[PDB]
């Protein structure tokens, strides 16, 4: 503050945007709320 | 040695002048030094002194970084006998 | 160098006051900043306060000069003031358009 | 889905719905006794409750021309014919989505 | 909100009270440390002062050829409630909340 | 190790440095330099560069 010089880094906050959604506001939907579609589910689970 | 630019807004009759700085305030300068006020007119760039803003003289001469871009220094090849035909077209641009 | 200013408006310390003595509005003596009588045991030097807007576009009430007249500095007049102390000392010429207008006319 | 899930449409006050709207308004301003509400509703067919509020005002204008502080039954007749032309021209029957 | 482009929340002085203020009042603030130092009347500007009164030139309705319905409509909105203003309070009807006049120049 | 940390703490303690770009060379052996966020300042060159 009294004279600029580099002393520390911070987490990135800018020049890359926010478009995330966290795990603290994650959907309440889970695989258990998934009823049907159980054949195709296995392939998504394996893929992601 | 340090100097700031100003642009000469107008002259004021009594060997003073009023200038516009690149910073937001204008300032009231006095015309001093070797450079006379028949070598300066409004619309000309002036140099200003650091401590007490004063008309040093002009040496910027309305320079801008776009003048360096306009200005070419690179020289082409190029003359006819490296221009393959179009005799009539060669002629017309040469006469104009 | 004086930093360049123009008076937006004039409001006067000699009849709306500015300090606290015994009154907060209107001076009677009217050559003082705050006095309605001379038996206060105070007297001031006040001619008019003048509210100026700088070319910094910060605004100040600015002190007096050293030869300025209250009959020269009024609304619409350019004035020069100090660049860190904020006091008129020398007034400036009228207008501020001759920069663009000399080139347009031919 | 899960923000808006139900849609409730609002239409116009009906032939006997328009009737009720007059009653709230007449009370709210000053009047000298009016009773012509059975005719006035037929004249005011297809109006929003916003324009029933404007009509009372309209009658209010007519009356202050006769130099009265109370709305006559006669003004209310005059008011409703005026509003009615204006209503159709700037008319709106629209539903928003 | 200073003219030095800062918004200052400041401990209040003894000689300027909150009583002596209202929103949107122009105030002298000491230049070096930011405290409300003294009061000032509300801002006045040269153009603002000018804008009030310019009714003359007057065009009336005897030198404007026709233009009705619209000249009548203008009276109903404006002139008629302006003059009989006392009646309009008593009756309880609203006054028109301005007007818009629009169309090709 | 003492000289090294002392050297580094000193670099901080200098006020700052800026950045411009030489626009032209004048004949008095000064240079017009455009300082990138502010204006242009024309100044005698350093005593160790020409």
């Amino acid at each position: 503050r009294h004279s600029n010089a580099l002393v520390d880094i911070l987490p990135p906050d800018s020049d890359s945007s926010i478009s995330v959604m966290g795990e603290n506001e994650k959907p309440d939907v889970t695989y258990a709320d998934v009823g049907g579609l159980d054949m195709q589910k296995q392939e998504i689970r394996e893929a992601v | 040695n340090p100097l700031s630019i100003g642009t000469l807004e107008e002259i004021i009759d009594d060997d003073h002048a009023i200038v516009t700085s690149p910073t937001m305030p204008d300032y009231y300068v006095s015309i001093l030094s070797f450079v006379d006020k028949e070598l300066l007119e409004p619309g000309c760039s002036v140099l200003l002194h650091h401590k007490t803003m004063s008309i040093v003289g002009v040496l910027q001469d309305d320079a801008d970084p776009m003048v360096s871009v306009m200005k070419m220094d690179k020289s082409p090849t190029e003359s006819y006998s490296d221009i393959g035909g179009l005799e009539s077209q060669i002629q017309e641009i040469k006469e104009s | 160098p004086l930093q360049v200013a123009r008076c937006t408006k004039i409001i006067k310390g000699n009849g709306e006051s500015d300090e606290t003595t015994t009154d907060n509005n209107n001076s009677g003596n009217s050559n003082s900043n705050s006095n309605q009588q001379s038996t206060d045991a105070d007297e001031d030097d006040e001619d008019a306060k003048y509210v100026i807007n700088l070319k910094q576009i910060a605004k100040f009430v600015v002190g007096l000069g050293e030869r300025v007249s209250p009959t020269d500095i009024e609304e619409g007049m350019r004035v020069g003031v100090d660049r860190s102390k904020y006091n008129i000392e020398l007034p400036l010429p009228p207008r501020i358009d001759p920069s663009v207008t000399m080139m347009t006319v031919e | 889905p899960g923000r808006l899930d139900r849609k409730v449409e609002i239409p116009l006050p009906n032939e006997a719905g328009r009737l009720e709207i007059f009653k709230i308004h007449t009370a709210k301003v000053k009047k000298t006794g009016e009773f012509d509400f059975e005719a006035a509703v037929k004249m005011s067919d297809g109006f929003n409750g916003a324009d029933i509020r404007n009509c009372a005002t309209e009658a209010g204008f007519f009356a202050i021309r006769d130099d009265r502080d109370h709305i006559n039954p006669d003004d209310l007749m005059k008011a409703v014919r005026k509003v009615a032309e204006v209503k159709k021209l700037e008319g709106t029957i629209e539903y928003q989505k | 909100k200073t003219s030095s482009r800062q918004t200052v929340f400041l401990p209040m002085v003894g000689l300027v009270d909150p009583d002596k203020l209202k929103p949107n009042d122009l105030v002298g603030v000491n230049k070096d440390s930011y405290l409300i130092l003294d009061t000032l009347p509300s801002e006045f500007d040269s153009r603002v002062k000018a804008m009030e009164v310019d009714e003359k030139p007057t065009e009336t309705y005897s030198d404007v050829g026709g233009l009705d319905k619209q000249i009548e409509e203008l009276v109903e909105a404006i002139v008629l409630p302006m003059k009989r203003a006392d009646k309009f309070k008593d009756m309880g009807i609203r006054a028109p909340k301005g007007a818009l006049m629009y169309g090709p120049p | 190790k003492v000289r090294f940390i002392k050297d580094e703490l000193r670099l901080l303690q200098e006020p700052g440095s800026y950045v411009g770009e030489v626009i032209k060379i004048v004949s008095d052996k000064k240079v017009l330099v455009k300082v990138q966020p502010e204006g242009k300042y024309i100044v005698d060159v350093a005593k160790d560069i020409n």
